């Protein structure tokens, strides 16, 4: 049994029924999380912590504005929705799950031969890190320059000075 | 004269999936950052590669 | 169920809750970048699926910044 | 709650032994193989032994810090955080990105590139 | 709070040089630093600007007695 | 590294079940029309303790076997099964010879790489001891390429780094070399 | 097209500023003094304040003439530069080019010179630097490695041509010759 | 020439030949049209996805149902839990059925 | 003019005294981070003075022979 | 150039105190640095030598002769757009200091420019998705400097979420082609143009045909632009729109080699409606800013006609119609920014409220233009007959380069819609005309003393006042005058768009 589809089945039903801005900081943390399992899981335990080191600090950050900005609104509003439709709405989701229609991508088995010439082995991390300093250096500093930017940027709309 | 001039100017050279241009001057992989000899897939001989398809230069 | 829109639903009714849907949205393009490029055994798919949480990381707090000044401008009188 | 903030003093007490004090490694290399000569290898209890003893050089320098965690508690008082936050943003980012600059730069200097092995 | 998601991009942007130090040799040495000496603008600008301070909305400012005589 | 990948045992059973994955065999042998050789036999820690002795005797049949190759041009693992062949046969009398002439020094080293996470730093005394008694036995040197021979990390008389735990064994055997040997 | 002899597809940033002509510190003055003076006549096109012409303040003569300083530079590194890469007259150039590399070439030294980095970041570094001039005026980017990736063949250094003879340099064969890829890969063919 | 397929080594990964044999074939100037380059492009495109091999693996198994054979009496054995990959089944001498320790290595 | 704020041009000494007195947290920390290209410069001088710079480690794959094929090479037949 | 002068000057501007002058002075130095980018930039970038197309950067980027002349052109338009912030626009302080409040005015512009400038070039997905975001960025911090201003916030709240909601959808376009050939830069894709999914590219078209306002997503631009400040206004609806359509002829470029037809239908599709709300959307409308939104979204249908057909007419058509449609949309908001010196003060029906961000805010406050200045309403005729397209002006030849390109390609439909939409159009344009001039004799001997103008004082009754400041009104008189005697020089303009190629050689 694959408990990651139970999972998103429940997210799924508390998007539809999400009504304050606090129910929607927690759906964002609600779909990270397994997407940081699945990543550790299956494909990529590097990018599943380093999704975990960013994505939890821009989450802290995003609470701290709901705090700020929290207006009374949604508390007392009322919605209608219906139990039938929300379920009856999620069952019609769930029955196609077929991202891709190559049934012979998506049913036939792969393997991989392994090779013993990489001696020098390393992790992923080095290598990504030899390419982006070394080849792809320019984008590393395009991407510092647009960093430097988002600094200037903030402080020119947020400070009344 | 300025009718003739304008015909060959504008005249657009068909293109398909058989003639067009790439600009690419080199093969990739001679060095890697590490471990360059993988495999032994990489089956294209440096030392005596076939001359490339130099790019025309209409005004040269 | 996506043909009709059913995202439209599943986004919240705040200004902050559009932030998250975007921030979602790149996220799948993230996720298959690594999904694609692991397969492949490919670096420059990783190193593209890096560059992608960091530029997305930029324009979260870029837009976050304008809804601050946002929620400021509302808050301006201010005669305390 | 008050579970899990003192298992996180714990656990920063352990880091800061791990990554300034080494870990679990023996303060005298003499004394520890002298203790563990008098256990034979082929035995169970020379492993009983080696791993209280390694632990314990983990837990003397774990428990210093512990006790550095209180010892700090019951000689300073408490700082503004809007005074934090100044501290932090003014005072420690650029000592810790000048060392972040400083460190590599030795280390080339000297042809002392770190490799792992 | 908002400059502190750029400063937590850029110290996560230094992953790839640690564990990759001795390979790029020199040339990534001399790279990473000119990733930091463009971010190092950046902390200039918010000491310069004083953007990192606290918004208070109260000011205590002392005003001069003076005297309009006759 | 510990990177998930379609071609070995990966973390966790976890792993698995996400990847569905199958490990498959396959009960046919090798085609008839190739000649058969007898694969070598020796596990992580005595191979890691017989490389350098493996290198110094297989060394032609290594390069030519490497050599073919790259001559191959992808066809790779067809045209280099007789080469092959000649490198496992080579790696097996080298082997041989380990249990024969040097098994108690031999079987000293690998059980302190076993003993010591496979790191060769942690075992110097023993494969001390299984240098000495391979060169009297087989006249084979070990010897690390592109550096001096008197700047060879083996034989570093004051190493920076060293084993914290100490293999008994070969404490023991060393003393009693040193004893009746360098008198 | 007036296209002339190639020199060098990517000069080493040391090479293109030695290079430079008395014409080049010439315009990288003018670029300097063109900065504040230009400060200047935008005051008296058009005065910032008021109608009445006032002198900008030292601290915008200061930065302007950094500001003209590095802008002058650049316009002399991307005049020298199109000498190296035949785009403009480079008559005297060519004449100092093969005049220092059959310097090198006789001591049996690289006309690139040794460098620090393995034969991926030599070639590597190349990638990134070649061309980098045709956008110097919106990022700089330089060439300060000792790469061989240069566009040109040492052999055509080893036909004497008009006006050196009097030079009397005996060069040696390319595999002779210190730090050059034809006389590095002697034992392993995937190792300098 | 940028570098691409790159292998988490470092190194040129499974597909880079192909992708090289692709590129040196595009960009000789002995070729008239890119003709000759569209079996270097199935290939490179097959080593990533093997659609095509993918595709035949399911003509074999839908014609081996169509004539009653034996998924089980045709196929290749296979064992689906780690922990079982027992010395009976890999064959050894003294072999038993007993788990193998998978927990730390 | 006892505590006046100096000129950084006029009095460039007296111009790092005012930041060492006043501003530690950045006088200091700029010191810390010059040291790093300082001793970058300074290699060079150890690579003549001390010793020199290591040989590269084997990371580019197998070391392959820059020769042909021995084709006299026996031993180890079927 | 630009890169290195920018950290000099974000680090000038806050040790300096904060003064009007002294940003107007900084202002200037961003005016110099953009002129010398382009001396540095002519000096070593030729038609001649980029011809072939020239790789940089590890081939990230690619820069041919077609990219180098918007490049240049970038920047010219550039240097007269800083004039505004560098100069007086009208002269009097209540008006002109909001150019000078906002130090960091400056430093966005030069962030904006790097980012315009290096767009057309990308070369690898992975750099056309960083770049399309730094361009992005600071288009939205341009469109929040006067974050005191609750309008301006509120562009920019609405520039950012769509914007992003079309990066995500070129960064989707990406992976997706990533995904299917697993490999990244442009020229190794063009090698496989034959086997990916040719509609993952035009996935890509989509995100950017957002960031141009294109119909059916033209309804933000034409709220941004009318909600935003006139001087920011001015910026923000022009100079996406050189890079974008520079990249989406690129594009398109590679897209023709393979020839889906299918593709070219929906192009023409979103072409088809765009003409037709660019035409009848502008019709009823009271504000001026939300006019020349909609006459935007008219030209930008007029020149993707031109991309579309993408053919060696095409190449003529969009580069003339470009540089020549950038002047004219400069020289428009330089007069609509100078004639608020001619509104009337009160001393009240509808209860009209004026700001200071966009003082001329309706069509109607244009009244009586004839009669205030005749040589400046005389230069808006000019212009708005050019967007018109009266021949011999230089919005005659625009139209006529793109029907030329368009009907050799076979698109009949979309000719002769976009001659029906110039007519339809020609309603609001006229309009913009009679409020100008058509009341001239009813009104010619009243008393108007309760301009704006009037404010300002006298030096000495001995002296002569010029009305203008010295700068904007040659700027003016420069860019009227080569829009309406481009006849004489047509000839040799048109033969040196001959030889801008794009990979046609022979
Ligand atoms: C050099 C000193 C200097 O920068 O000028 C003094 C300048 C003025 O200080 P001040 O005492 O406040 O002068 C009073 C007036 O406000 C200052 O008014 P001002 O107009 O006289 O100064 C403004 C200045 C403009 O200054 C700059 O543009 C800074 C350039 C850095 C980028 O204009 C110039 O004078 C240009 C020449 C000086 C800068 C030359 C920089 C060359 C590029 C390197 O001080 C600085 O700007 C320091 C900024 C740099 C701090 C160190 C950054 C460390 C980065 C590396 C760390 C690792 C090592
Ligand atoms: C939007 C964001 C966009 C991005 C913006 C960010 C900007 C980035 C662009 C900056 C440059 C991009 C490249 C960065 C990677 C660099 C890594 C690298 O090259 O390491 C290899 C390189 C060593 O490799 P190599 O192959 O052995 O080359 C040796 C020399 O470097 C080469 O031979 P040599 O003939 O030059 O001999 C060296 C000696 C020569 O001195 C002598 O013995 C006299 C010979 C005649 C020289 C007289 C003219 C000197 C000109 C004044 O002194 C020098 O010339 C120093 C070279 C640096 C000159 C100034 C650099 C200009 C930067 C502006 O490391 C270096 O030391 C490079 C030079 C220092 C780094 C420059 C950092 C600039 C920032
Ligand atoms: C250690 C476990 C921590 C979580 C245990 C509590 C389980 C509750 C649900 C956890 C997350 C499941 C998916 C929910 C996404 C957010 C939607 C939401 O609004 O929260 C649900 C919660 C229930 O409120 P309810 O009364 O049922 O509905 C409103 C009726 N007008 O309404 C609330 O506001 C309460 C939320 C409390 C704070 C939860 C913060 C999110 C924590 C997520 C961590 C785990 C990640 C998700 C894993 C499951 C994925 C489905
Ligand atoms: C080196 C950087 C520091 C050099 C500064 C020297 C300088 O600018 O000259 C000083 C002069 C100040 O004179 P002033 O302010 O009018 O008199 C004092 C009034 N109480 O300042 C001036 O009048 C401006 C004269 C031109 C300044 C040129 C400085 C260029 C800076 C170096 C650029 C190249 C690096
Ligand atoms: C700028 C100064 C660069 C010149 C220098 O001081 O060092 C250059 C020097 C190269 O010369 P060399 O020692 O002969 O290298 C042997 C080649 N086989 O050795 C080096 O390349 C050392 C690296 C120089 C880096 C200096 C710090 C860079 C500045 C960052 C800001
Ligand atoms: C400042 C104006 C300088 C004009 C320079 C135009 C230019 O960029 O050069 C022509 C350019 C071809 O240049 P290219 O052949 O590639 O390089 C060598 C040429 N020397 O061809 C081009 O691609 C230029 C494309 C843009 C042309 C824009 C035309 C602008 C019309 C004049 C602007 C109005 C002037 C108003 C005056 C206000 C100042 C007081
Ligand atoms: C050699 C080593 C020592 C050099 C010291 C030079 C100090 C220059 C200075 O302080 O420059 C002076 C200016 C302006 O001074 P002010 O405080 O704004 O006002 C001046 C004083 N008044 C009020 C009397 C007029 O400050 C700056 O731009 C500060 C920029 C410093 C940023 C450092 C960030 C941390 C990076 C650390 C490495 C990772």
């Amino acid at each position: 049994m694959n408990l990651e589809i139970l999972d998103l089945s429940i997210l799924g039903f508390y998007s539809l029924i999400s009504s304050n801005s606090f129910e929607s900081i927690a759906i964002l943390v609600a779909t990270i999380m397994p997407v940081i399992t699945e990543l550790w899981y299956n494909y990529s335990q590097l990018f599943a912590l380093l999704y975990t080191l960013i994505y939890v600090g821009a989450v802290v950050i995003l609470f701290v504005f709901i705090l700020s900005v929290i207006n009374e609104k949604e508390e007392y509003e009322y919605e209608y929705s219906g139990l039938f439709i929300l379920i009856l709405v999620l069952l019609l989701d769930d029955l196609d799950d077929n991202e891709s229609n190559d049934n012979d991508y998506n049913n036939v088995y792969i393997t991989d031969y392994a090779d013993w010439f990489n001696n020098y082995n390393e992790s992923d991390l080095s290598v990504i890190g030899n390419l982006l300093f070394t080849e792809y250096a320019l984008l590393l500093l395009i991407i510092s320059f647009i960093l430097l930017m988002s600094i200037i940027g903030l402080i020119l709309i947020v400070k009344k000075d | 004269s300025t009718a003739d001039l304008y015909g060959l100017i504008s005249f657009t050279p068909k293109r398909d999936i058989h003639h067009y241009v790439i600009r690419v001057d080199e093969v990739p992989g001679k060095h890697f950052p590490t471990n360059t000899t993988g495999n032994f897939g990489n089956t294209v001989d440096f030392e005596n590669l076939e001359p490339r398809r130099k790019p025309i230069n209409p005004y040269l | 169920m996506d043909l009709i829109l059913l995202m439209l639903v599943a986004v919240g009714l705040n200004i902050i809750d559009i932030y998250i849907m975007i921030e979602i949205l790149i996220m799948g393009c993230t996720v298959n970048t690594i999904y694609s490029a692991s397969l492949d055994n490919d670096m420059i798919g990783l190193i593209y699926s890096l560059i992608q949480i960091i530029i997305a990381g930029v324009e979260s707090a870029i837009g976050l910044s304008i809804l601050v000044n946002y929620n400021r401008i509302r808050n301006s009188e201010e005669i305390e | 709650f008050f579970l899990s903030e003192y298992c996180s003093m714990v656990l920063m007490s352990t880091l800061t032994a791990i990554f300034f004090f080494g870990g679990y490694l023996p303060f005298s290399n003499t004394i520890h193989h002298l203790i563990l000569n008098l256990f034979d290898q082929h035995s169970i209890y020379y492993f009983i032994i080696e791993g209280i003893l390694l632990s314990g050089y983990l837990a003397i320098k774990a428990n210093f810090f512990m006790f550095s965690f209180v010892w700090i508690r019951a000689a300073a008082p408490r700082l503004r955080y809007d005074l934090l936050i100044l501290f932090c943003w003014y005072v420690l980012l650029p000592i810790v990105f000048a060392i972040v600059v400083f460190a590599p730069g030795i280390l080339y200097c000297f042809d002392a590139l770190p490799v792992i092995i | 709070a908002l400059l502190f998601l750029p400063f937590d991009l850029e110290v996560s942007s230094m992953l790839p040089y640690i564990v990759s130090i001795y390979s790029v040799g020199i040339y990534g040495l001399i790279i990473f630093i000119l990733f930091l000496l463009i971010l190092i603008v950046g902390f200039i600008y918010e000491f310069n600007t004083k953007s990192l301070s606290i918004t208070t909305i109260l000011h205590k400012k002392n005003k001069a007695l003076v005297k309009n005589l006759y | 590294s510990s990177t998930h990948t379609n071609d070995s045992l990966n973390s966790s059973n976890y792993v698995d079940k996400l990847k569905d994955t199958h490990f498959v065999f396959e009960n046919d042998k090798l085609p008839s029309e190739i000649p058969d050789v007898e694969e070598v036999g020796a596990t992580t820690a005595p191979l890691l303790s017989a490389a350098y002795f493996i290198g110094a005797k297989c060394q032609d049949y290594n390069d030519d076997f490497m050599l073919c190759q790259k001559e191959a041009k992808g066809n790779g693992p067809i045209d280099c099964l007789k080469e092959g062949r000649r490198v496992t046969r080579c790696a097996s009398g080298v082997l041989k010879d380990l249990n024969t002439h040097c098994s108690d020094e031999f079987r000293l080293h690998w059980q302190c790489l076993s003993f010591s996470n496979l790191e060769y730093k942690n075992c110097r005394k023993a494969e001390s001891l299984l240098n000495k008694c391979v060169f009297e036995k087989m006249n084979l040197v070990k010897k690390i390429p592109g550096i001096p021979e008197d700047r060879q990390i083996h034989l570093k008389q004051n190493p920076v780094l060293k084993p914290v735990a100490l293999h008994q064994d070969s404490e023991v055997a060393f003393k009693k070399a040193q004893n009746e040997n360098s008198i | 097209m007036e296209t002339y002899e190639l020199i060098d597809s990517d000069p080493k940033f040391s090479r293109v500023v030695r290079y430079f002509r008395p014409s080049d510190y010439l315009t990288w003055a003018l670029g300097t003094i063109g900065a504040p003076g230009l400060m200047v006549l935008f005051e008296k096109i058009e005065p910032a304040k008021g109608n009445t012409f006032k002198m900008p303040p030292p601290s915008i003569m200061r930065i302007a003439t950094t500001i003209g300083f590095f802008g002058g530079f650049y316009y002399a590194y991307t005049s020298s530069t199109k000498r190296f890469w035949g785009y403009s007259e480079n008559a005297k150039e060519v004449a100092k080019d093969r005049y220092e590399v059959k310097k090198a070439l006789s001591e049996k030294k690289s006309p690139y010179g040794s460098s620090l980095l393995n034969p991926y970041q030599q070639d590597m570094s190349a990638r990134n630097s070649t061309n980098s001039q045709l956008l110097l005026a919106i990022f700089p980017w330089f060439n300060v490695a000792n790469h061989q990736s240069h566009g040109i063949d040492l052999r055509k250094y080893y036909e004497v041509r008009d006006g050196e003879e009097n030079w009397n340099f005996t060069l040696p064969p390319l595999d002779q010759v210190k730090d050059l890829d034809v006389a590095q890969y002697k034992e392993y063919s995937n190792y300098p | 020439a940028p570098l691409q397929q790159v292998g988490r080594h470092g190194g040129p990964n499974k597909c880079f030949g192909e992708f090289q044999r692709v590129v040196e074939c595009m960009t000789n100037a002995k070729h008239d049209s890119y003709e000759p380059c569209n079996n270097l492009k199935n290939d490179y495109l097959e080593c990533r996805k093997h659609k095509v091999e993918r595709y035949k693996a399911f003509l074999m198994q839908k014609h081996a149902e169509e004539l009653g054979k034996d998924p089980e009496e045709i196929g290749a054995p296979f064992v689906r839990k780690r922990r079982f990959l027992t010395s009976k089944t890999l064959g050894l001498v003294d072999g038993d059925d007993y788990e193998i320790g998978v927990e730390k290595i | 003019a006892i505590g006046d704020y100096p000129v950084y041009y006029k009095q460039p000494i007296r111009w790092l005294s005012y930041h060492a007195h006043t501003r530690p947290h950045v006088f200091y920390a700029i010191a810390v981070a010059a040291l790093g290209p300082v001793f970058m410069m300074a290699t060079p001088l150890r690579r003549k003075f001390l010793y020199d710079d290591h040989e590269p480690l084997p990371a580019n794959g197998y070391p392959l022979p820059n020769r042909s094929r021995d084709k006299t090479l026996t031993g180890y037949d079927d | 150039m630009l890169f290195t002068s920018l950290l000099l000057i974000i680090v000038y501007g806050s040790l300096v105190n904060k003064s009007h002058l002294l940003t107007k002075l900084i202002n200037r130095l961003g005016l110099i640095i953009i002129i010398y980018t382009l001396l540095i930039h002519l000096n070593i970038n030729t038609l001649e030598n980029l011809s072939i197309g020239i790789n940089m950067f590890n081939n990230l980027l690619l820069i041919n002769s077609f990219n180098n002349t918007i490049i240049e052109l970038i920047l010219i338009i550039c240097i007269l757009y800083v004039l505004l912030i560098s100069f007086n626009i009208t002269g009097l302080s209540i008006i002109d200091n909001l150019n000078y409040s906002k130090r960091t005015f400056i430093v966005i512009v030069l962030f904006n420019i790097i980012g315009l400038t290096l767009l057309p070039l990308v070369n690898d997905i992975m750099i056309l998705f960083i770049i399309i975001e730094l361009q992005s960025y600071s288009l939205y911090l341009l469109t929040a400097i006067f974050n005191e201003s609750h309008n301006s916030t509120k562009s920019a709240l609405y520039y950012f979420i769509v914007g992003s909601i079309a990066s995500f959808i070129i960064l989707d376009a990406t992976v997706s082609i990533y995904d299917d050939l697993g490999l990244t830069n442009i020229q190794y894709i063009l090698m496989y143009i034959d086997k990916l999914e040719i509609f993952d590219l035009l996935c890509l078209l989509f995100g950017l045909f957002i960031k141009i306002g294109l119909a059916p997503f033209y309804s933000y631009s034409i709220t941004i632009y009318s909600l935003s400040p006139t001087i920011i206004t001015n910026y923000i609806s022009l100079m996406p729109k050189l890079s974008i359509l520079t990249l989406i002829y690129i594009i398109m470029h590679y897209i023709n080699i393979v020839n889906n037809t299918d593709l070219n239908y929906v192009i023409s599709f979103l072409i088809l409606i765009s003409m037709f709300i660019g035409s009848f959307g502008g019709l009823n409308v009271i504000r001026i800013k939300t006019l020349l939104a909609y006459s935007s979204l008219l030209n930008v249908s007029y020149m993707l006609l031109a991309i579309l057909s993408n053919s060696n007419e095409s190449i003529i058509a969009y580069i003339y119609y470009i540089i020549q449609y950038s002047l004219t949309h400069i020289n428009i908001f330089s007069i609509i920014l100078v004639i608020s010196i001619y509104l009337p003060i009160m001393n009240n029906m509808l209860n009209v409220m004026i700001t200071k961000y966009s003082p001329i805010e309706y069509i109607n406050q244009l009244k009586n233009l004839f009669i205030n200045n005749i040589f400046i309403a005389i230069a808006l005729c000019i212009s708005i007959f050019s967007l018109i397209g009266i021949p011999p002006l230089t919005g005659f030849y625009g139209k006529y380069l793109v029907l030329i390109s368009g009907l050799n390609n076979g698109y009949v439909l979309l000719s002769i819609v976009l001659i029906i939409a110039s007519s339809i159009s020609t309603v609001y344009y006229a309009t913009i005309l009679k409020v100008l001039s058509f009341d001239t004799l009813s009104f010619k001997d009243i008393i108007s003393n309760n301009l704006i103008i009037n404010t300002s004082p006298e030096n000495n009754n001995n002296e002569i006042k010029p009305e203008i400041s010295n700068v904007i009104s040659y700027v003016i008189s420069s860019l009227t005058l080569i829009i309406l005697l481009i006849i004489i020089q047509y000839e040799n303009i048109v033969k040196g768009a001959y030889l801008v190629l794009l990979y046609n050689w022979v």
